[PDB]
């Protein structure tokens, strides 16, 4: 805001180093507006060597290049590696600061360890942007306690189910399923599984999700450990493997469909073994599946997961949840037998949903209809579910013959 | 009492030194058995009996390049 | 009112996580034990009162899961 | 907690700090073939009964499910562990 100068009381102190006893205040004002004028002319000419020699640091060789420019004699001894130390002296009324310089024996500079020899300037070429965004080469910027026995067991068992080979994975899952003392390591496994299913959102790895679902399926088959206290962590992990929409890295070729029916069978088992009327596990799982299925705007993958879980729960669930919305098959066949864009992915998911729907609704149609079923398909939606029901009645007759 | 009397109630605590020693012992034995069977099944294995991998599997002996480092050094300190 | 509290008689209208408490009181849990041990019919007058107590206790909600589970589980291991 | 259980996930990530919707439709009397259960010719100072998981019974775990994901902008980093002591089979 204002013209800032060195203080006038700093020139009375300097004038007594000279020997001048009394210096009047108009002389001290005459001294300090000149020396603070020559400081600003070497502050701004040191900045011209900081900018033209591109440094943005203002080293002490910039001021020495500017004192050389103003013809004034250089300041000796400011290129050595030092800093800003000051030492306060209280005294009996005279307050000051000094340096407190130190000494060193001369033979301890003749026998100092020498620094390493410098390198010469060389050139290096690397791509910064290749027709677009930057490459990920390293020349660019980047974007209560388990005992050692069971700590080692946890490490080996978790790293055996990450995918180096299949045989070690099968022996690790047969360890998890058939050991007697794996409690005290159940919370670690539940945390590992739930966080690993969460890490699918950063990397849509289908394979590691299949491995984590086989880890949960192995944890359920253990007779000794009781998963009642930790089921609140494993339920949303299997639910995430069911009703999420991108389960794949390449959506078209990856069979996310199997991690769907495998995790649906898993959640039917997890709410058969653990649903109690205090828990309300099964009713709260059916309600999430139901409001994900009845609600429109849901993708065909998450509708496939909802239908898969609801149809693995049992027969009465598909009686009272699936069968009211069989007219939705017409809304599906709107985009299958017609469908303006054929080369989209909304056809493979739609006829997967169709195949699962008619496979699961064929025994439900075999349970609650006549034995003839002459034009039930015509009475059904699209006339296909009815053909599947006829096939199901034929299969039931074959099973009766086998019995 | 049911009309207006309420007392909190807690679960039965097992503060018995015998059953706590038994629980900690059996859990340590079971986790070390599970760990050693998992490590013997997913690696090279030996056997005291002919073709014996299911019952008593031994982790195979691997030579170290420097054996005093894994012998003499303490691991918990 | 009994010293400020209205009784539920039929003449009235209506890091370690902390150790949790059961949602029933010990008077309520003792009441459940007495009513269930009376309803297995060792004595007939005991049954009949316990049945009338079930038939008109207003605060018998929030104990009803444990009664339904006791009935259901009982018939299945009693057939 | 970065160094706690799930440290492997944290290290892989590289984060280093430290009317049909009516309630009755969904009651399991109207959604379960409970007829199959009927046995056809079969051949308290401390709690009397078990205390349920308050988080499962009461909490909205549904809020940890994801509506949209791989194509979405949210992020995560180290989280804590708690060790519920209500569960038996836990030595500590």
């Amino acid at each position: 805001l204002s013209n800032t100068v060195l203080p006038s009381e700093s020139m009375k102190v300097v004038a007594e180093s000279m020997g001048i006893a009394q210096i009047q205040e108009e002389t001290c004002q005459l001294l300090t507006d000149e020396v603070s004028y020559r400081i600003k002319e070497i502050a701004q000419d040191a900045l011209k060597f900081m900018h033209m020699g591109k440094r943005q640091k203002l080293t002490t060789s910039d001021i020495d290049y500017a004192l050389k420019l103003k013809n004034v004699e250089p300041l000796y001894g400011f290129h050595a590696q030092e800093f800003i130390p000051f030492r306060f002296a209280s005294g009996g009324g005279r307050e000051l600061y000094f340096y407190e310089e130190k000494e060193v024996d001369l033979s301890d500079i003749i026998n100092t360890p020498l620094p390493r020899v410098p390198l010469d300037v060389c050139l290096k070429a690397h791509w910064l942007s290749i027709e677009g965004c930057q490459p990920a080469i390293p020349e660019n910027p980047p974007p209560h306690e388990l005992s050692v026995e069971q700590q080692l067991y946890y490490k080996e068992i978790t790293e055996a189910c990450v995918g180096s080979c299949e045989a070690k994975r099968a022996e690790a899952l047969q360890s998890i399923a058939t050991d007697p003392g794996l409690y005290q390591m159940l919370p670690r496994f539940s945390t590992f599984i739930s966080e690993g299913v969460r890490v699918n959102v950063v990397q849509n790895n289908l394979a590691l999700l299949i491995y984590l679902m086989r880890m949960v399926k192995a944890l359920m088959d253990n007779p000794t450990l009781y998963l009642e206290k930790y089921v609140h962590e494993l339920i949303p992990a299997v639910m995430t493997c069911i009703v999420s929409r991108q389960l794949c890295l390449r959506p078209d070729v990856d069979n996310h469909w199997a991690l769907r029916d495998f995790a649906a069978r898993l959640v039917a088992q997890i709410c058969k073994h653990f649903s109690t009327t205090t828990n309300n596990i099964q009713s709260r799982i059916t309600k999430t599946f139901t409001k994900s299925w009845v609600d429109e705007k849901t993708p065909w993958t998450t509708r496939y997961g909802s239908i898969a879980g609801l149809a693995e729960l049992g027969h009465d669930v598909i009686k009272t949840l699936i069968l009211p919305r069989l007219q939705q098959e017409g809304e599906r066949i709107r985009s299958v037998l017609d469908g303006p864009v054929l080369s989209n992915i909304d056809r493979i998911g739609a006829d997967h949903v169709q195949s699962l729907l008619l496979k699961h609704c064929a025994p439900v149609l075999a349970k609650l209809r006549p034995p003839p079923d002459n034009q039930d398909a015509y009475r059904a939606e699209f006339g296909s579910l009815g053909p599947l029901l006829c096939s199901q009645v034929v299969k039931a007759r074959a099973q009766a013959a086998l019995q | 009492p049911h009309t207006y009397i309420k007392t909190p109630t807690y679960r039965e605590p097992v503060s018995d030194y015998q059953v706590l020693r038994e629980k900690a012992a059996s859990q340590r034995r079971d986790v070390e058995r599970a760990l050693t069977r998992f490590m013997a099944k997913t690696g090279e294995t030996q056997s005291l009996f002919k073709d014996d991998v299911s019952t008593f599997p031994l982790i195979a002996a691997r030579p170290f390049t420097i054996p005093y480092l894994t012998a003499l050094l303490p691991s918990e300190l | 009112s009994i010293e400020g509290c209205q009784p539920a008689i039929p003449e009235n209208p209506p890091r370690l996580k902390p150790r949790s408490i059961h949602e029933l009181s010990v008077e309520q849990q003792l009441y459940y034990k007495e009513i269930t041990e009376a309803c297995v019919g060792s004595c007939e007058a005991k049954r009949a009162e316990a049945l009338q107590s079930i038939a008109t206790d207003p605060g018998l909600y929030q104990m009803l899961p444990r009664f339904s589970t006791f009935i259901s589980e009982g018939v299945r291991v009693n057939v | 907690w970065r160094y706690g259980p799930a440290r492997l996930w944290y290290d892989m990530l590289g984060v280093p700090e430290d009317d049909l919707l009516a309630d009755e439709n969904f009651l399991m009397v109207t959604q379960l073939h409970w007829e199959d259960d009927i046995i056809w010719d079969g051949e308290p100072w401390y709690s009397i009964f078990p205390i349920d998981n308050e988080d499962l019974v009461y909490g909205r775990w549904e809020d940890n499910i994801i509506w949209d994901a791989q194509a979405m902008p949210r992020l995560l980093e180290p989280p804590v562990l708690t060790l519920d002591p209500n569960d038996e089979n836990l030595i500590l």
